[PDB]
């Protein structure tokens, strides 16, 4: 019966941070200022920004392609 | 006309942020002492592994144009939908190609680099555009990656 669920739970936390980091890059994209909360949790652990927000677009970024090859391994 | 000079001159400038002693290359030192300052706090593998995928040249670090080369690049230009719609996939348990808003909710913030609830409110918007609680990820990794 646990066929496809052992192997949901080896793919489940890739997936997931997959998923997470490619909206945060998408959710930093300098064309789409409505979108904020994912400024606000970097802004709730470090106080503007304005050169500070491309480098935590550089860490999404590198972090994107991080889980999306981590994804394929 | 992809890259203007203003964003040339913004990447630039987001080196140096970087590039701490100014040599013109990052190194996984110097960007661990920047993400700590970003609130996270990654393994010397992690921060390897971020280097790697920038590093074109394999040398071990990052110089300006290899920087310059990841800021330029739109996520429509890395060629991840079907690495993103796999990834969505695997919650889709029943593969009915919908997942609820609150299952979305439920392994995003419980799950791997957790969001926050503000930020699946913000997913959950963006991807929901008929407002009935359930999320069609096709369409949603479609217009994430066109
Ligand atoms: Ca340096
Ligand atoms: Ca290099
Ligand atoms: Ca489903
Ligand atoms: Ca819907
Ligand atoms: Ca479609």
């Amino acid at each position: 019966e646990q066929h496809r669920q052992k192997h949901f739970e080896k793919r489940r936390k890739p997936a997931a941070e997959l998923i997470q980091a490619a909206w945060r890059y998408y959710a930093t994209n300098p064309n789409r200022i409505d979108l904020v909360a994912t400024w606000r949790f970097y802004e709730s652990v470090v106080d503007l920004t304005p050169g500070l927000k491309v480098s935590i677009r550089a860490v999404c970024v590198m972090r994107f392609l991080v889980s999306k090859r981590k994804f394929k391994e | 006309d992809q890259l203007t000079e203003e964003q040339i001159a913004e990447f630039k400038e987001a080196f140096s942020l970087f590039d701490k002693d100014g040599d013109g290359t990052i190194t996984t030192k110097e960007l661990g002492t920047v993400m700590r300052s970003l609130g996270q706090n990654p393994t010397e593998a992690e921060l390897q592994d971020m280097i790697n995928e920038v590093d074109a040249d394999g040398n071990g670090t990052i110089d300006f144009p290899e920087f310059l080369t990841m800021m330029a690049r739109k996520m429509k230009d890395t060629d991840s939908e079907e690495e993103i719609r796999e990834a969505f996939r695997v919650f889709d348990k029943d593969g009915n190609g919908y997942i609820s808003a609150a299952e979305l909710r439920h392994v995003m913030t419980n799950l791997g680099e957790k969001l926050t609830d503000e930020e699946v409110d913000e997913m959950i918007r963006e991807a929901d555009i008929d407002g009935d609680g359930q999320v069609n990820y096709e369409e949603f990794v479609q217009m994430m990656t066109a």
